[PDB]
């Protein structure tokens, strides 16, 4: 999701 | 000798962040919410690049560190809404953001006054207690490792480590300028019972979001991308048990 590529 | 950790918090805490809503608008469900949709997912841009800036925050699982984030926004935004209202406009209103700021009628029109009572009270307590904004800097911090789920952690072992250096941090804070045991723990009292206080009104958000989303289609309520896969996904873990917050009293 685009919070996981926001994280990494 | 300098405050390490404090400098950044400090360092690292977040600008201003606006909701983008339209104020010359006459007031209304739809448009209210769903400015406060957009301004969690802009907010949640900024939770993570915060986050990822904490100490050791690194040091946990990545898996780990997706889930405190997502477990953890909704008490973490309503901790820093609450001082922001104290700050700016002494609780007289609940400052969402400089654009999005709720008088009682907004809090009526949005369909969750109860909750916004509770929040506005959450702000007033800042007052009361006089916290400092160096308190409010590490209690918002340890409100990221404040709920897990009961399955844990991918490494629950780094998680708790992280924890307990946090509440440390928080100890040192209170120590400052306290030379004497006992008001340090009536100090620690006070403060971890407000940090308790933000898990039941973050329950009740929990629980209104959710059965906002899964109606939003029919009220007219936009969810962001991010907030929608949260709510569905994150949130119901929450709702149900499976993921609860950690208490400091019973
Ligand atoms: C976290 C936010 C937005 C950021 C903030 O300042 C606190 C506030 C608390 C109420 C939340 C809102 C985001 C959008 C939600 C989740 C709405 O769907 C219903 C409750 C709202």
């Amino acid at each position: 999701g685009l919070l996981w590529d926001l994280l990494t | 000798c300098q405050p390490i950790f404090l400098n950044v918090l400090e360092a690292i805490e977040p600008g201003v962040v606006c909701a983008g809503h339209d104020n010359n608008q006459p007031d209304s469900f739809a448009a209210l919410l769903s400015s406060l949709n957009e301004l969690g997912e802009r907010q949640l841009v900024h939770v993570v690049k915060w986050a990822k800036a904490l100490p050791g925050f690194r040091n946990l699982h990545v898996d780990d560190q997706m889930a405190v984030i997502q477990y953890s926004w909704m008490g973490l935004m309503v901790f820093a809404m609450g001082w922001r209202s104290f700050t700016n406009v002494n609780s007289r209103m609940l400052y969402f953001a400089p654009d999005l700021v709720f008088n009682e009628y907004r809090m009526h029109k949005s369909r969750m006054y109860s909750q916004c009572v509770r929040m506005r009270h959450l702000s007033q307590e800042f007052g009361w207690l006089q916290i400092t904004p160096q308190e409010f800097l590490c209690m918002k911090a340890l409100l990221l490792f404040s709920i897990i789920p009961v399955d844990g952690l991918k490494n629950q072992k780094f998680f708790d480590e992280l924890r307990m250096n946090y509440i440390k941090e928080l100890d040192r804070i209170i120590a400052c300028k306290r030379k004497n045991p006992t008001s340090c723990s009536r100090r620690f009292y006070q403060l971890t019972k407000l940090l308790d206080s933000v898990q039941p009104i973050a329950r009740e958000l929990h629980q209104f979001t959710f059965d906002l989303l899964i109606k939003s289609h029919m009220v007219s309520v936009d969810f962001p991308e991010m907030m929608a896969e949260i709510i569905s996904v994150q949130v119901p873990k929450i709702l149900s048990g499976k993921v609860k917050p950690i208490y400091f009293h019973t």
